[PDB]
């Protein structure tokens, strides 16, 4: 918090915890289904996965790859953006809207392409 | 792999000090010098060019051997063929997620490259969501 | 005389100068009765193993020939003796006087000095004897963790013996070794203490290598043992030998080979270790009627670590010899003893190796078990077969020391295989059993009789035994 | 890589048997008063989850006894690498 | 002078020093003699390794014990020789070629040395002949080749002397040429057991057996498949005799050979294993092989140390071989025989230009059922099969049925159950297989398919039991 | 004829003697180290013999300040260590020096430590039960006389008590004494225990030997055969039994390792030293019953990795008679000794050792509270409420069973005032054959917390 | 941990023979005599005291490991740290489960002594009920 400031610091830990819970759920998931974990895991799950994918980004370099041209994301943007996955707000678009984008116009613009908003 | 077998057994028979899995010191540095040979020349050269396919055979799919990542290390890139694949009827076998060429798109005509750019992208997806929806109802 | 002389010692091994006429394997004497064998002869020392307190050894000490092959004394004289693998008397009874000197590395007999095994050698265990039939020659391995009674299974073995041997006929009779390997000494002295109780040692030797013994005598006492038995069965003899156990020979020669500094394998084990289990158990055999009928009977135990028959050892052993016999240590914790498995065990040479009845008896039992353990871990008919099942393991049950001869084996099996048991409630089944065999002995023995000398159930025997059974069990 | 493959079964292993676990035991409950109920599409639940639970602890038995021999050969070998090439510089 | 002396012994290796310009050549044969009472007999040696001043490296083939420092040794001029021709055939032979049987048969006959090269790569042709043998498993998943390589991998005690047997039984007694046995490493009693029964079948008269079993130093278990090797290449190579050569079990071999080269002072390799493992095995593979016009029909055990596949011995044995049938712990646990893991095994002729599209096709489905079937193993072993899908439920019927119907009952497991073996044509192989894939026999119990034949054995199965 | 320093490497030096001065494997030899600082007496012990009269000794003591060419002097025998009475309620290391007083002891007869087993004629034939008067111990985990007891549990379950526990019982119910042989022991928990031991007043009959952590491993390796010298005194030459506690054996078969390391031996499986079954066997062989005396051991045995499969767990339970462990569940539950019933072991409850009714009797109460144990977690997550009545009956029986198990400890006399005590066989057997078939659920629970046999259960009974 | 790889690299070099993961036979020594001066000394040399805290890095958690096993047994208590806790939240990440202090409340205070007589075993209890979470009803 000292060098990174109070908001920065508290969402990167929010997204670690949510990821590493998703991470502890993982071979539950894989032999129990889902549907066998309660509401707020549940809850989590789909949020982590959001999350994970959102990390990915379409970089400068890779567009050899993909084909896609590549994104710059501010880092305020970035607290935003995370801030509001960590709540849930974006809770309601699929997560196939998060890969490989970069801020969250990106994000709207992909869900919008997915038939979400 | 079978003529990284054959320097270990010479350098062992020259009694120079093994390595792991007793190899020599020098076997990534064998292959390095064999791989880095096939080349794109500058057309100050002639443009002539060499394109090599090392094979590599693992056991028990463990890519983790010696050899194996040493010529992984090396390559531009890789394919990934797997039993279970294989056996499934995915032929050629090969592991999307895993595989990739380090080149890209460059070694595409345009048309290729406009239909695939993000094929094996959306195939290690589609394989994670397989996974992850096995037993979603 | 040629006389060589330390020039260093450490680890248990030696190296002396001179003795220019040393053979190969020779047997050297170093001060203080110690004893070494010559394993590596070059143009500046020769290299020996000590077979003895390697702590006398000192550098300048004198060294003489012996001019024999490493050998050991043999013949009738070793019959109720404890030696160590030198064939030394340890049990205070005096000297032994030996027939004859043999060597221990003698070649077993060829493919053409053999027959094919044909003679049951009886254990008297009941679970061994109906569903893992050992002939005479063959090699069984008896393997499993820790304290799952395999010491057990193999005395009870040398003890089902006495009764042949007071026939008095060398072609019935069955001369016993016992070598101990890496054993406790208490263990030692109350399996010597069964054996003389059960009057076996009039029979038996035992070769001791006890767990404060050096690598060098724990290496060397299954040869020892081994020649031992082999003297007698060129003779036209049988012999049983046990080795308990070949794991810790095994340890104790890669610890020989190790401070020899020989480049380990698999688990840190010489290249050589297969070739010193399969060097050993290949000389027992079953001879051709040419070199006098003659066999010796292998049962090497192997100590698993967690059940885990695919180590090293346990499958180099598995494929030296004849089948093996694999006590779990579930089932010896269940109660289940002898705590043998179907599912594993197995006689690979056995089958021709058993008498009529017993065959008829235990055909069906052992697939009867086989399947029942996996229904019993998953209808009327099932229900019923689960009974059946639950009363064939209780019949199988045996107490220790208590080996069963063969016709009171046939008569056991007969009461579960023919449903007589299905009456009787699963806890009684053995008392019952065991009962109901007393009544066989004390009264209508002809049964008994009759079963021995014609090796098979006849249907009058048959069914005037189901009388003897319907009557005891009223009075039951 | 054996061995980090074995401890991840391991984990995973572990994880569901504290799952059927507490679900057993709040089948036990219910009774008192999906599709995990063993064969009973084709109480039960209870059955099926303690039944999942004693597989999960015998899966993690012989995870465990395979990891430690994996563990123990991995010492093994690696002294074997190590005191090879030590000889050879000798 | 001409004659060396022994200067070192370690064990089964012995070093001999020559005076100068009588060193001889590598895989010259020596003679010793150890005349001590008990162990008296004449050492034959191999020179293995030239290692200067005059001195060789000798590899003994019979154990040296009463061996001592300064004896006489003598050189034949000449590698180790064995007897060839047709009068090997019926008799028993060590890898000396002194006929065990009958001491003294064969000294008069032409005489081949045991090492000799490869065919050339020009007179090499690949086979693609399908080897029906009546076996379901084999013939549908793993089709031997005739005049090919085929080899039985396995652990300690799964089925792979059973089958060599089996092999021998429904390949060799119809044979029209000439077989070759080698023991190598192996039981005595095996190979006492094997002398009788090709005696009592009558096809001991068409055979060569060779053996350097167990109880043998490592360097007779070294040559013993090269002597037999010997033979089979006389054979076909001067009598155009198709021949069947089967060694069991060339792994001992290999584990010879690692204990040579820790006696030879060699720097191990991976898990102690000699240097020259790769370069060993190529040499012996190589030499065991069809040429165009000239058929040697080679199977092979193999066994796999503490199950361990990866094992390197195992691992370069594989590039030898046109089919390999991997015998399995887990399947041999199920009383499946023979115990072969049906994914595991492979052959280089299963492809639809060789066999067809509809066998191609059947095997193809099986194997991606049985693929399946294994990929769900996970599930099943905590919940079992009542979460699967439907489909997957089906499926791993399916599959269970198949994986038991793969077992047979083999002609030579009689001597262990009593019940005679069975021979499946490939073609009824073939139909079976294909209406279990597409559950035609769903409703039949599970155990109506093991250990049986055909449809009849099936139909005549289920209605013993019930349906 | 003294040698001289030739090579210096660690712990391990060359010595050079005279041609025939050679000193025997495993003779004690000295030198010195005069650097002020650090000055000492080196003990050197003869490993090998390396050829033209060089000398491999481990040094017992760190080198520092050696010097090449330091005369050293062959004492004619191996390490050798003062035995008699006049051990016992004091303090030594490994070589046989005296820590609470130095110098103490050295006139005393001394005995070389190396020594063989009984002869194979002189061991007795049939395994014996050392009756300790501890219900749990008596009843479910009998102890072998001359046998040799694994001790599992962490800190704070009641080790330290119980180990007095049986130096009191050793030695005021079997006429015995006690040896402690802290192999790699802590050296703040060896003053712990020296000082506890005073305080309990059982450290007058008790020898401490001490080979602490900061040694080289020569020490380490050698202090387990001091203290079974002193032990092998006691019992051959004063006719007494002996208890011999070992903490750590692992410690000294990890200690042989670091020697076999040192000295340039190639290692085995798992990179212990190629001789470790031999190196234990040769300790653990001497702790027998010979002649009508016994000396009985109590081994804490270290697990690595928690694998039971591994060669140094392996090798020591090759040995092991009885496995006693120690659960901070029990104990804290207050039951002392806080003996895990269904964990601890024995090999000779048995029928044919213990005899029938002792046997049906310990199995069940093994069966009574495994079935206890399995309805833990229900009575914990859904109350015992939920329990059947036949469930509940069971609950109360093994609640009383297990509070039986505890007893009033010799040892605990000095935490409560009240006095242990020593319940016969015979009583046990009957007490929970009785208690196993219901004839105590109506009296109060805390009746069975810390008491003897029956006279102290109705006693208590009454008291409530 | 580091200042065992730095004698064991001076031992190699010296060509000190190696035993497991190639430290030398004195690895443990070395540690165990540096870490018995942390001592409380008696009152008749003062009464003084030093109280040793050696860090040690696990690789993957691996406490079964040559170094971490050798210094876990010559110190009088563990705290087992862990980055699953650590990402969890759990700061500081130990884990009170399997950490140990051998010299127990003999170090703490009355006071702390009392309040915290219940913490170890309500935390076990809380570990084990962990699972029911979502049933808490
Ligand atoms: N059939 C049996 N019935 C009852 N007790 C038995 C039986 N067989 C063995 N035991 C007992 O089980 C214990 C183990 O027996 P035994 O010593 O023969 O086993 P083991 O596997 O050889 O042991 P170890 O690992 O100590 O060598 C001993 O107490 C023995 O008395
Ligand atoms: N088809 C079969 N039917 C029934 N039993 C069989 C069959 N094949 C093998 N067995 C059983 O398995 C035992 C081992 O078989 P086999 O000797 O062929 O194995 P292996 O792999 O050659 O063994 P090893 O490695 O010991 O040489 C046989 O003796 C017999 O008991
Ligand atoms: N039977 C008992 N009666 C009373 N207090 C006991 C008893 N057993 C143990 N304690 C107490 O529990 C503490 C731990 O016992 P101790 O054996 O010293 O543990 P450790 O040996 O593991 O340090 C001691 O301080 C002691 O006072
Ligand atoms: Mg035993
Ligand atoms: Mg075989």
């Amino acid at each position: 918090p000292a060098i990174v400031g109070d908001e920065h610091y508290r969402v990167a830990q929010e997204v670690i915890r949510i990821l590493q819970r998703y991470k502890d759920l993982q071979d539950i998931i894989a032999i129990l289904g889902i549907d066998e974990l309660s509401e707020e895991d549940k809850q989590l799950v789909n949020r982590a996965r959001r999350i994970e994918r959102f990390l990915s980004q379409n970089m400068m370099a890779a567009e050899q790859f993909t084909g896609q041209p590549g994104s710059t994301v501010p880092l305020k943007e970035t607290i935003e953006a995370f801030d509001k996955l960590t709540k849930g707000e974006f809770d309601h678009l699929p997560e196939q809207a998060f890969f490989l984008i970069g801020g969250l116009d990106d994000l709207a613009k992909k869900a919008e392409s997915l038939g979400a908003k | 792999s079978k003529q990284a077998d054959a320097y270990r057994a010479i350098s062992l028979l020259l009694r120079r000090p093994p390595g792991r899995e007793a190899f020599p010191g020098d076997v990534f540095y064998l292959h390095s010098r064999l791989l880095e040979r096939c080349a794109k020349l500058s057309d100050e050269l002639g443009g002539g060019s060499m394109t090599g396919l090392p094979i590599i055979e693992t056991k028990a799919n463990d890519i983790s051997a010696f050899i194996p990542t040493n010529v992984i290390s090396i390559t531009d890139g890789q394919c990934f063929l797997e039993s279970d694949l294989f056996n499934q009827g995915v032929r050629p076998a090969i592991n999307v997620g895993v595989s990739v060429s380090r080149v890209g798109g460059a070694a595409q005509i345009k048309a290729m490259k406009e239909v695939a750019g993000s094929l094996r992208l959306d195939l290690s997806q589609y394989r994670e969501l397989e996974a992850f929806a096995a037993f979603a109802s | 005389e040629e006389i060589g002389t330390v020039i260093d010692a450490g680890d248990g091994i030696a190296h002396v100068e001179g003795l220019p006429s040393v053979m190969t394997q020779e047997l050297l004497e170093f001060p203080g009765g110690v004893l070494g064998v010559a394993l590596n002869l070059d143009e500046h020392s020769v290299g020996a193993v000590i077979l003895g307190e390697f702590e006398k050894i000192e550098e300048g000490q004198q060294v003489k020939r012996t001019g024999e092959v490493l050998s050991v004394p043999v013949g009738d004289a070793f019959l109720g003796r404890v030696v160590n693998p030198l064939g030394q008397p340890i049990d205070g009874q005096g000297d032994i006087a030996a027939e004859t000197r043999r060597a221990l590395e003698l070649q077993a007999p060829s493919v053409v000095q053999r027959q094919s095994v044909s003679e049951p050698l009886q254990t008297g265990i009941k679970a061994i004897d109906a569903m893992t039939p050992i002939g005479r020659g063959q090699r069984q391995l008896i393997i499993g963790d820790r304290k799952t009674g395999k010491t057990a299974v193999c005395v009870d073995t040398i003890l089902n013996q006495r009764e042949a041997w007071l026939t008095g006929d060398p072609k019935q009779q069955v001369r016993c070794v016992y070598v101990a390997i890496g054993q406790k000494g208490t263990t030692i002295a109350s399996v010597k203490r069964a054996l003389e109780e059960g009057g076996a040692m009039e029979y038996t030797t035992i070769v001791a290598a006890p767990a404060s013994d050096a690598a060098g005598f724990k290496w060397l006492a299954p040869y020892t043992g081994s020649a031992i038995g082999q003297h007698w069965m060129y003779n036209g003899k049988h012999v049983l030998i046990v080795f308990d156990d070949l794991s810790k020979q095994a340890d104790a020669y890669r610890a020989i080979s190790l401070l020899l500094r020989r480049p380990p394998g698999r688990e840190a084990f010489p290249g050589d270790v297969f070739y010193l289990h399969s060097r050993l158990l290949e000389r027992c055999a079953k001879l051709s009627d040419e070199l006098g009928g003659g066999s010796m009977t292998g049962l090497p135990i192997i100590e698993t670590k967690a059940n885990d028959i695919s180590a090293f050892i346990p499958t180099n052993v598995i494929s030296i010899t004849d089948g093996q016999c694999f006590l779990e240590s579930d089932l010896f914790n269940q109660g289940v003893r002898p705590a043998i498995n179907v599912g594993v065990s197995v006689s690979r040479v056995g089958g021709a190796a058993q008498i009529k009845a017993m065959k008829e008896v235990a055909g069906s039992l052992r697939l009867d078990l086989s399947q029942y353990r996996e229904l019993e871990a998953f209808d009327a008919a099932s229900k019923a077969q689960l009974d059946r099942g639950a009363r064939l393991v209780e019949l199988l049950k045996q107490p220790q020391y208590s080996p069963l001869a063969v016709e009171e084996q046939v008569v056991a099996i007969f009461l579960g295989t023919q449903g007589h048991l299905d009456s009787v409630p699963v806890e009684d089944v053995q008392r019952f059993e065991s009962e109901l065999l007393e009544h066989v002995k004390a009264s209508h023995s002809d049964i008994f009789d009759g079963i021995r000398e014609t090796k098979k159930l006849s249907e009058e025997a048959e069914e005037k035994l189901v009388s003897v059974i319907n009557e005891f069990k009223k009075g039951f | 890589a054996t061995l980090r493959e074995l401890r991840g079964r391991i984990r995973s292993a572990g994880s569901i048997k504290k799952i059927t676990k507490a679900q057993e035991l709040i089948a036990t409950s219910r009774i008192a008063k999906r599709g995990l109920c063993g064969a009973y599409n084709a109480a039960s639940r209870r059955r099926a989850m303690k039944s999942a639970t004693d597989n999960a602890d015998d899966l993690i038995k012989a995870l465990t006894l395979a990891a430690n021999r994996e563990r123990q050969a991995q010492i093994t070998q690696e002294i074997s690498e190590i005191v090879g090439g030590a000889n050879a510089l000798a | 002078k001409t004659a060396g002396r022994v200067v070192r012994i370690t064990g089964p290796v012995v070093d001999v020093e020559f005076p100068r310009g009588s060193v001889p050549e590598l895989f010259n044969a020596l003679h010793a003699e150890i005349t001590f009472g008990a162990l008296a007999k004449t050492l034959t040696l191999e020179v293995a390794q030239h290692l200067g001043d005059s001195l060789v490296r000798c590899i003994s083939m019979q154990p040296t014990d009463g061996l001592v420092r300064g004896v006489e040794v003598t050189d034949t001029g000449a590698s180790i020789s064995v007897p060839v021709g047709d009068g090997v055939k019926g008799h028993v032979f060590n890898a000396l070629g002194d006929c065990l049987d009958d001491p003294g048969y064969g000294k008069d006959f032409e005489h081949w040395s045991i090492h000799r090269k490869p065919p050339a790569f020009s007179d090499l042709e690949p086979r693609t002949e399908m080897l029906e043998t009546g076996l379901k498993v084999v013939d549908l998943l793993t089709p031997y080749v005739r005049g090919g390589k085929i080899a039985l991998f396995g652990g300690a005690g799964v089925g792979k002397t059973v089958l060599i047997q089996e092999m021998i039984n429904r390949i060799a007694r119809n044979f029209g040429g000439t077989s070759v046995f080698a023991g190598v490493g192996e039981r005595t009693r095996e190979g006492n057991d094997l002398w009788v029964e090709l005696a009592d079948a009558n096809v001991l008269k068409d055979t060569a057996l060779v053996f350097g079993q167990m109880d043998e130093p490592p360097g007779t278990r070294m040559r013993v498949a090269l002597s037999a090797l010997t033979m089979a290449e006389f054979f076909r190579d001067e009598q155009g005799q198709d021949v069947l050569l089967f060694i069991d079990n060339i792994f001992r071999f290999t584990q010879a050979g690692s204990e040579v080269s820790t006696l030879l002072g060699r720097m191990p390799s991976a898990v102690g294993y000699q240097p020259t493992l790769a370069d060993e095995m190529g040499e012996l593979q190589e030499r065991i092989t069809s040429t165009r016009g000239r058929s040697i029909t080679s199977m092979q055990a193999v066994y796999v140390p503490a199950d361990d596949y990866t094992d390197p011995a195992p691992a370069t044995t594989f590039a030898h071989l046109d089919a390999t049938t991997e015998l399995s712990r887990a399947v041999f646990s199920k009383g499946i025989f023979p115990a072969v893991d049906p994914l595991a095994s492979s052959s280089t002729i299963l492809d639809p230009a060789i066999v067809g599209d509809e066998h191609y096709r059947v095997a193809q489905e099986v194997i991606r059922i049985l693929q399946r079937y294994k990929d769900l193993q996970d599930i099943i072993a905590i919940l079992g099969i009542d979460e699967l899908s439907e489909e997957d439920k089906q499926l791993v019927n399916r599959a269970r049925r198949i994986e038991r119907f793969l077992s047979q009952n083999m002609m030579a497991a009689e001597q262990f159950t009593g019940q005679p073996g069975s021979t499946v044509p490939l073609k009824e192989t073939i139909e079976a297989f294909d209406k279990l894939t597409k559950g035609e026999f769903d409703h039949l119990p599970e155990q109506a398919f093991f250990l049986i034949g055909g449809l009849d054995d099936l139909a005549k199965k289920a209605e013993s039991l019930g349906a």
